[PDB]
């Protein structure tokens, strides 16, 4: 996240690590007890998963969780055409008792526009070039599909839109992939790609854009 | 110059 600072300590209890190692690649969120969304292109074949978490190096923070996860599946259509699609669902190996710090968020009923308040968090490249260890978490707002299919020429889809790209140089990052977009309270997007290098001016960030994708996504949970 | 933000990124030659 360039430009942001810590997050409130479980503000976003949605949150996931996605970690192999013990070395974070990505992030997801939490959106059932036993299924968290990431962006397709953080497949792997399987996963530890952090929730709960504020920092990534300290000591098991009460009410947080390493979870295992074996089973996840993208997109039918991921990446054809090329970054689009950007969506999968991890299924985690045990359901979480959702609790004061692991929350699912809904998502939201209504597509992007331009002008809505967002929040983007994650645990990405920070201005400084350095990873932090403190979840971190700025604000971004939607610019109209116009502006990201210009920006985004030749590769803009209806999969995709874009938050960010204003002076003041706010925007996700490298290791931010698959984290939340909140816009006016609900799960908007994830996470998905942009131009590097990131925090721009005049050049917003893209996102999986989830509103287009929540049959798909409830036909995969309960199937 | 696109990049999936994941870390290490993915990056491609535009």
């Amino acid at each position: 996240i360039i430009n942001g600072e810590d997050c409130s300590p479980h503000s976003q209890p949605w949150q996931a690590a996605l970690v192999m190692e013990n070395e974070l690649f990505c992030s997801g969120v939490l959106v059932h007890p036993q299924w968290v969304l990431s962006a397709a292109h953080c497949f792997q074949n399987s996963y530890t998963i952090g929730l709960g978490l504020h920092s990534l190096e300290a000591d098991q923070e009460p009410g947080s969780q390493m979870v295992e996860a074996s089973l996840s599946v993208r997109h039918p259509e991921y990446n054809r055409p090329l970054l689009a699609n950007d969506l999968m669902l991890i299924k985690l190996d045990e359901s979480v008792s959702e609790s004061d710090t692991i929350r699912s968020i809904s998502i939201a009923s209504q597509c992007p526009t331009a002008g809505n308040s967002c929040l983007v968090s994650g645990w990405g490249l920070l201005a400084n070039g350095r990873m932090p260890t403190v979840l971190q978490c700025v604000n971004v707002s939607v610019v109209s599909e116009e502006v990201c299919s210009k920006l985004y020429d030749p590769l803009y889809h209806p999969s995709m839109f874009c938050a960010g790209g204003g002076q003041d140089q706010k925007d996700s990052c490298n290791g931010d992939s698959g984290g939340p977009l909140i816009c006016n309270g609900y799960l908007q997007g994830l996470v998905s790609f942009g131009k590097a290098p990131c925090g721009q001016v005049g050049v917003p960030g893209v996102y999986t854009n989830l509103c287009k994708f929540t049959e798909w996504i409830e036909k995969t949970v309960q199937a | 110059g696109f990049c999936q933000r994941s870390i290490p990124p993915i990056c491609f030659p535009n």
